[PDB]
RNA sequence: CGGCAAAAUGCCCCCGUAACUUCGGGAGAAGGGGGACCCACAUGGCGUGUAAGCCUUUACGGCCCAAGCGUGAGUGGGUGGC
RNA sequence: ACUAUAACCAUCCUAAGGUAGCGAAAUUCCUUGUCGGGUAAGUUCCGACCUGCACGAAUGGCGUAACGACUUCUCAACUGUC
RNA sequence: AUCAGCUUGUUGGUGGGGUGAUGGCCUACCAAGGCGACGACGGGUAGCCGGCCUGAGAGGGUGACCGGCCACACUGGGACUGAGAUACGGCCCAGACUCCUACGGGAGGCAGCAGUGGGGAAUAUUGCACAAUGGGCGCAAGCCUGAUGCAGCGACGCCGCGUGAGGGAUGACGGCCUUCGGGUUGUAAACCUCUUUCAGCACAGACGAAGCGCAAGUGACGGUAUGUGCAGAAGAAGGACCGGCCAACUACGUGCCAGCAGCCGCGGUAAUACGUAGGGUCCGAGCGUUGUCCGGAAUUACUGGGCGUAAAGAGCUCGUAGGUGGUUUGUCGCGUUGUUCGUGAAAACUCACAGCUUAACUGUGGGCGUGCGGGCGAUACGGGCAGACUAGAGUACUGCAGGGGAGACUGGAAUUCCUGGUGUAGCGGUGGAAUGCGCAGAUAUCAGGAGGAACACCGGUGGCGAAGGCGGGUCUCUGGGCAGUAACUGACGCUGAGGAGCGAAAGCGUGGGGAGCGAACAGGAUUAGAUACCCUGGUAGUCCACGCCGUAAACGGUGGGUACUAGGUGUGGGUUUCCUUCCUUGGGAUCCGUGCCGUAGCUAACGCAUUAAGUACCCCGCCUGGGGAGUACGGCCGCAAGG
RNA sequence: UCGAAGGUGGGAUCGGCGAUUGGGACGAAGUCGUAACAAGGUAGCCGUACCGGAAGGUGCGGCUGGAUCACCUCC
């Protein structure tokens, strides 16, 4: 069954990415649009947009390519998972890319990312990687 | 493996062979030569070497290489065991430490000395 | 780093044996009453 | 795979069926 | 010729019992502990059962039951002998 | 390839040349065979070897729990068996 | 777990007792509990920690010195005194050992400091002082202190210093090599100056003591450190290595020897690998060898590995504990997160500063002490609680395809045999033959009869089943799947350690049956030999009933669930729009299977590729070099084979 | 009463030796044979059963990790 729907749309996301399609579609949740929202924030993707599907709501996500057709994200990575869940401190926030990256941190003042959180001083559970 | 799998049966470490069982812990031992002869070697090489069958003060009988040139081993010569390996010889793990008890540095030996138990040239 | 549930028995005491099987209760620590047995019930904060 | 690891296998294990047919009364007999 | 013949063990109640097995056995395996008398618990427990009492389709009725008679087993204390 | 035996070969005869298993045996003469155990000392006993004078598969072979006023050997206890 | 059961004061209560104190701590009675696969009960090993070593870190190994806690004091029990007792230099008893005895009886306990013997590869003086610090008694002076402060011994370790510095040549002698020219040792040496560190000699000489003492003095170290003079380069360098890893090569000697070696491998008269000499390199009061731990090793992979063919997917399902879980509302603040308080001894580590002539070392002040406990804040996520929803899951209804399974009955062809005709001299078999059958009438041919087993064509890379597997026909009973509608429930899902069931063939038991085939076994042939291949016979078995077994190349050598990622083309089942004859695989769309080719991607490659070996998430099984070995021992299962 | 040591008894469990006996590893050149790898000269291997000096042979079921399929006349 399904189990995470986190990494089923991270995985969607980087599967378009890689047959350069220019939208993708996914069943909706408040957690898959606050990342949506996190990643168009942080320019990795171009817009999103939330229909509504024959039974729930869908969401709707374009892909960002540039004028030579290259890919605007390099990778996607679930970090914390049902089983192994992954927290971290306001001190000891991970580093994507050496900083070239975002880390998506779910904290108590909702979610942010490695920087932000950094600069708040929060902490949290450690969604995944965006570089 | 799952993670879940891993907390349940966990990491298991390949054993360690244990290397020159005789010696028991100890850099060294000292044992009484069984006997004193010569063997010959695996086949590729060929030569008469000189190997002496060593009791320790561990309990343990045991084949001993002799290094150096000539060497003045006969039966009960108590004598100072090391541990080493000879490719040659098949089952020979330890070597007669030359310049100690009753075995004698070698004669007239002027270069890597200290090994064969040799003083310096007066 | 996984999250591990682990289950422990302590003996408790009741004086008038109000609590069944299945009910949520409450306990509090106190000085060994016999041997096994350092718990006092508090009260049954929902029967089953 | 190569037959050969199958071979030596079946080497050794028709040798250990053997000696278990030539001893079957005196396992019996001492067990 | 050979433990032949003798001697030895022997009961009741507890504890505890091996290899092997065809799972039934072997087994009473082996090995060990107590046993007399008096008193108390004890007008106790158990069996029986009369009077009393209760009940009924009332009789050659049912239930219960002090009294009486019979009787173990245990526990504690004491007594005597090899 | 020391010596020893012979996995192997040749040859004669037969209807076929004894398989599994067991073997100094209720069968073994030589014989108290040889080795090991048990004893201070064991021609008996137990384990094994195989050189089976002269084992051998329903005149069944090899085992087998339980059983035996059967035969054999050992130990404890017990004793006028001594 | 190759240790699955353990416990009877044992689990709880009541009354007593006991203790400084609670408590089966003890006791009487009562009740029958308590623990255990989250591993009880056994077996083995072990003092624990601050720390230490290694590592980038995570982690791994360890518990020497110093510091804290525990335990013990010849072995085993016991109490006494006391505020406090494992009472090391106390007591009582028992025991072993050693000693004294007038034989009646007595004495002793180094795991305190030195020391002795023994064991061992291996570890020190039967030293000085209470001057300093700590401790006991005393009003105090003071006394005691093998605690402690010092010294002695050992390159055992760390650190520091010296063994000389400047000048000195067509570069002396000697050595070694040589192309016989010369090159190298080598600025090295010889010589000319300079300086004396450290040692040696002489002189002076501490701090440690704002101490102790109401006496006049008081330092064990120690006449040491240290300071100043004197003389003179004068008294002061070895070890390993040099084929590659891995800095550093030539000559002679020897020849598969003698030997070397961490691995690869070097010794066969011209070895840069043996031995020795020149030269060189690396270290240096050290240099090597052995032993042990970490690293390299991502080689147990949390960080940070894998399972088609390299080792690795259980033969397949169901399902227990467990793990894990769609959309959404409210709430809790358990996890998570922020802050604050307490604690996390000192020492150690790190940062800075200071003091020893520097350093080691020592002190001071921060950090660290990754944690735990209390309060306060947050509610995204996880979880709990209370609800809601239908996309997962399941039910209902209507259709559909099928060698799915079990039972009963039954059909035809062919083989075999039996009976009776006709009929003769061969038949059968092979690469070629012979055993064999037949002349007592065989083979052939015709008719009739008995019996068993398997079901030609349909029939395929086609269907069904979880797998093993399943097709002569009919009937009875029965399992699953798919499509459509979406009426119903409303997360009821997934996986599943152990466990249970099913599981080809062979095999085993009991009872039937037995045509063909056919292990074993007989002959014949081939062959050097044929315990085979080939031929003729042929018993178990193959078949049925009822049970065992529990293995397979049980294979797609590919565990299950879910979502996503170019297409093209066959074929099986079902729904539907449009060409429309509506006959037609007309064509399209869609759901569920089953093949082939092929992108992206993956892979060591082969290859896989929407039926993944791609991209990801959940759960399970398994792997850790090859043999020994899926074997031994133990155990469980089985009638046995054996698993 | 409890109680160390001692005595008696029947069992657990860990090792050593053991006459004889099983296999394993290695050993240039010994003996016997040709089993496998090329269709290895009977394709090989898996399970099982029987048999054989030995590798091995044969039966039943299974797998491909098995080689070759020339010429092939009409279109």
């Amino acid at each position: 069954t399904m189990t995470d729907p986190i990494a089923d749309f991270l995985t969607r996301l980087r599967n378009a990415n890689s047959a350069y399609h220019d939208e993708v579609t996914l069943p909706h949740s408040k957690l898959k649009a606050n990342i949506a929202e996190i990643l168009k924030r942080e320019g990795y993707i171009s817009d999103y947009r939330t229909e509504d599907a024959r039974v729930g709501k869908s969401l709707v996500v374009q892909l960002k390519y540039g004028p030579s057709r290259e890919r605007s994200i390099a990778g996607l990575r679930r970090v914390s998972k049902p089983g192994l869940r992954v927290y971290a401190k306001s001190t000891n926030l991970p580093r994507v890319l050496g900083g070239l990256g975002v880390a998506i941190i779910s904290t108590s003042s909702g979610l942010l990312t490695d920087r932000q959180a950094a600069r708040q001083g929060v902490g949290g559970e450690v969604l995944a990687y965006v570089w | 493996p799952t993670i879940q799998q891993l907390v349940r049966k966990g990491r298991r470490d390949k054993i360690a062979k244990v290397k020159t069982a005789a010696l028991k812990g100890s850099p060294q031992r000292r044992g009484v030569c069984t006997r004193v002869y010569t063997t010959t070697p695996k086949k590729p090489n060929s030569a008469l070497r000189k190997v002496a069958r060593v009791k320790l003060t561990s309990q343990v009988e045991v084949t001993a290489y002799i290094p150096g040139e000539g060497h003045n081993l006969q039966e009960h010569s108590m004598v100072l065991v090391r541990g080493g390996r000879v490719k040659d010889l098949p089952g020979v793990r330890y070597k007669i430490i030359r310049g100690s008890l009753d075995t004698q540095g070698v004669k007239n030996r002027k270069q890597a000395r200290s090994r064969y138990g040799a003083k310096k040239e007066k | 780093g996984k999250i591990i549930r682990t289950t422990k028995k302590v003996k408790a005491h009741d004086e008038n044996g109000e609590a069944g099987i299945g009910d949520r209760v409450s306990l509090m620590e106190t000085r060994p009453l016999s041997a096994t047995k350092r718990w006092r019930l508090v009260e049954i904060l929902e029967k089953a | 795979g190569s037959v050969i690891k199958k071979r030596r296998k079946r080497m050794s294990k028709k040798k250990h069926r053997k000696l278990l047919r030539r001893t079957r009364v005196q396992r019996r007999k001492l067990g």
